[PDB]
């Protein structure tokens, strides 16, 4: 039947590099990672079929979420202050593994979202004295590039001029 | 090549390449060295696995035979997952028989255990034949439909090979 | 027939032949056959119904016969379907 | 390593300062709190990637809600009248705390939404003679700034001239 | 009359890709709808107040393929990311209808071929949730230019051509 | 007081005439059939009531659907090719009936959507190797007129002279 | 009349292969062995009869049980670890026999559930300090295939070519 | 091979508690099932219509302890009511398997330990009926976060944590 | 402690199975503990390779595969120490 069991949705570990600060906090959720192409319609004049032309690549906004816990004060301050420095940007590290419990077995490098700008920092998703859900700290990021370097798989090799 | 001589050639744009994968056997079933290597891999995997079973007490239950069958199944399963056999399922890949129903107590007293295995080794592509037709302008789809129907029917009901072999 | 072309080849590699006319045999079910009762001087199959693949096979086996025109018409109209 | 527990959704207490009045009524609900960045798009000309430029910070509207109880007439009038004075502002105090019944453990200071203007006052969310839900006082506020001063964590230090 | 042949099921298709000059052996477990859509214009004949529809500007809508994200998909990620960088390179989609029970595909007829497709979106990870249990979903959006079929006897798609 | 149990949603049989081809495949589903009137607002000047003026009759698009089964390649090719010929049209025949099982008892004529143009052909609604639903052939049509000619009961009679 | 006398519910021996190591333990209880077809509805258009279309085969979850006894520690510690390795699988072996006591009389091959994942492991069904039932080790497996290999009877054979 | 050692009975397990920094001396006469659950997702390899199950998102289900409500349980009640108020406080459950005929438990092996448990429910009195004759039962529901064992020569719940 | 879990960090043994009645009569209780203390970073070694233009990705793939395989096989330490 099957050999290598596919990655689950829980099979990734997410870390942040906020400017010159390396954060040890781990995020529980992350939105989808894409490379979208904006499209224009054209024709070759020889037919009435609408042809699609790629262009203007964009890496869409990524929303990280975690449980709001003490010790996140510094994370909140760093995320709030990062955009104030034009040199500073946020890096996202996503390492794929096969976690049983605390028994991650990572293989391959890690997908790195490089040169991200903060678009939203929500320490508290809501408040309800009758609510029971854990308060969620959310952060929206706009990445500029994706790569991968810290392992033996390299699952985001972008095209390059290979002489 | 049909006589079992594997040639090495200096091909332009490729370099020095071996252009033969045949053995010295006259048996049509072991023509290719790949089949020999697959059978050897199966046999040696099983032998190395059973080396740990050698010199083990055969208790009252004779559970060691069932354990050996289990181990054979897992070993050959991994060989199927590696891809040494032909088919779409392990059932078409291999089969094992090593229970106590094939063990004679007279031989067990001497320390002999018999295990029977069947496998379907993977084959290879040796020579590739292109049979291409040159149609007139306009009748491509009709000619394709007719010829494809004929070929598929012949292969499906086994009359494809029925016919002389050219030269 | 379009499948054995590479059988009598020893060297490995990709080879090209022309796609010939491939015969499509018939599945055995009632009223897929026609029995022509005729006469040929050479009694090859005297009173023995013999399958015929085409007019060429009919001529080769039985040679001259007044039923040759009927055989040709049958094969032309059947277009490879049905048995004679 | 499950040590200090994370804050729960019920782990905050909300209070209001309406103009010169220190309102003592506690609010049961509040919406999300962020620092939103408006964005523009640009390119460096050397590539065809769309880059995002932050700008025009905004703190989105915050909707507080509570159960409509007697003694809320004072709060209704205060919230209805605060905007009439250009000097008057509404301040929102959010104290996180590890709540267990009426027991709490406040740690760190309190988030303070400073200089908030009232955008909506709804004493009665709806009326239904057959309904059974508690009537809800709602108040929408537009904050201008966020700080933190009450305690020993101060987790909203905006960048300043250090 | 009476159902002699059971109809195709939603699971009765096998999907394969040709990315540029690469023949990917990976199979996709999900695909969106396959259409030939006509863009319509409204007109009148002048003798009535009925609105008549006029077809034109054919378009084959975007097709979204999806599968389970497993190791060995790094080559697929890189190829899909890089295909649009070559103006000569296209993506071809092969859909073989069949009547599979388990691993016992029964393919009858040819294969529907989405020819000259351009990548519009590549999503190796549909979502990350450290508490989730769903399988990570590789997604890929393609814009095809034409549809045909060549393989087995049954020609499923034949565009009108000179007789 | 009810005598004849009314027509059910399952009480219709749908057939297609694609160009010069009389297609014998029956369709399992169809969308709503109407004669819609576009409207303009006006006033008579003597009051402030908005009055509605009908105009620009339209017959909204009709979506036929069926189970995708072998033998549908002819239907796919015909529906893909019909719009290529400006003389070619698609006709939809809907026969109401009261079928128990295979025991349809038609009563009345058959409603005919005449001069229909294909707007969408979807042989496969979706693909999923874990799905169990039957693959659905869909076809969207834009009719120009509606009539009925067969059995006694005429269903659709537009106002003639 | 009746001759071969049919199988009893106790007429099977259940064994496990957990990853690369062979378990010598036996299981005294196993749930139903099934091949389920998820069904779809459709119509031919010639009638209002509802037809069912098979598809999306699945082999439902199988719950094995045995008596929790010393020596099951390795069984536990390995059923915990199977899923951690994406290469590891659980294989279930069911041998039909005609035992009187310890005198099993196997006939035919052994049905094999191949490529099973652990969904649940319950060493202790419950604790009752004045209870008298035997502690019940349970384990739930999601199989991916079924076959039959080790005998003169093919108890299960999936459709294949030829 | 044969039955040399009798299996554990349902009464062969002693239950103890640790409530924050309190080592509770009372014993519990009933504990519910002890489990490790794998939340499962569905997927396909694309080569077949067989549904494959993917484990993930481990969770140890709720455990309900019960005992006879007796004097001296007031401190136990007051501790269980207060555990959750302290974010540092945790409930630890200790289950020692033994082979007790009367009060002659024969402990063999270590003790299973449910670590980092939160109180979800505390029922001092299951019910009241002046006609009833059953013993009043004090119940407590615990959500555990981990399982291990460290108390003896036999370790029952070794995680594959050890890389 | 070093370890993702307590079952990696520490272990205890102080039940009655390790107590001797003769010692208990004297007032002695024996406890046995095992712990894995955390370590520290003392010297950090940078092994950096200089790559020609273009071949960086291939060199990285090869070297990373070799290094990871060596580490997971435990062959990384099997050698002679250079000064």
């Amino acid at each position: 039947a099957v050999s290598k069991r596919p990655f689950s949705i829980n099979s990734f570990a997410v870390n942040l590099n906020i400017g010159n600060f390396v954060d040890a906090r781990y995020w529980s959720k992350c939105s989808k990672i894409e490379k979208t192409y904006n499209t224009g319609e054209y024709s070759d004049g020889q037919s009435n079929i609408i042809y699609t032309l790629p262009g203007a690549i964009k890496y869409p906004e990524v929303v990280l979420s975690k449980a709001f816990s003490p010790g996140d004060e510094e994370l909140i301050n760093r995320l709030i202050a990062v955009n104030s420095d034009p040199i500073a940007w946020v890096t996202v590290f996503i390492q794929p593994m096969y976690r049983d419990g605390y028994y991650n077995v990572p293989q391959g490098g890690k997908i790195i979202l490089e040169f991200c700008t903060v678009a939203r920092a929500t320490p508290i998703n809501e408040i309800d004295t009758i609510g029971s859900n854990a308060a969620m700290f959310e952060c929206a990021l706009n990445p500029s590039r994706i790569r991968s370097d810290g392992g033996n798989i390299n699952w985001w090799s972008e095209p390059a001029a290979q002489v | 090549n049909p006589e079992g001589v594997n040639c090495i050639l200096n091909k332009e744009n490729y370099g020095i390449v071996v252009w033969g994968a045949r053995t010295l056997s006259a048996d049509p079933n072991i023509v290719f060295i790949s089949t020999r290597i697959i059978l050897n891999i199966v046999i040696n995997t099983l032998n190395r696995g059973y080396d740990f079973d050698i010199f083990n007490s055969v208790g009252g239950t004779a559970t060691v035979l069932d354990n050996i069958q289990r181990k054979t199944n897992t070993l050959l399963t991994t060989l199927y997952q590696a891809g040494l056999f032909y088919g779409q399922t392990t059932s078409e890949a291999f089969s094992v028989l090593g229970d106590a129903s094939v063990q004679v107590p007279s031989l067990l007293q001497q320390g002999l255990v018999n295990m029977f295995i069947w496998v379907v080794p993977s084959t290879i592509i040796e020579r590739l034949i292109i049979n291409i037709k040159q149609t007139a302008i306009g009748d491509l789809e009709a000619t394709v439909a007719l010829d494809t129907a004929a070929l598929q029917s012949s292969v499906e009901e086994g009359t494809a090979t029925e016919g002389t072999a050219p030269v | 027939t379009n499948f054995l072309n590479g059988v009598n080849i020893g060297t490995p590699g990709a080879y090209a032949f022309y796609q010939t006319t491939q015969s499509r045999p018939i599945n055995v079910e009632p009223f897929r056959t026609c029995y022509m009762v005729g006469f040929a001087s050479n009694g090859v199959n005297k009173n023995v119904p013999t399958r015929i693949s085409n007019l060429t096979d009919f001529t080769n086996v039985y040679g001259t016969s007044a039923s040759t025109n009927s055989v040709d018409l049958f094969f032309k109209n059947s277009q490879g379907f049905g048995n004679l």
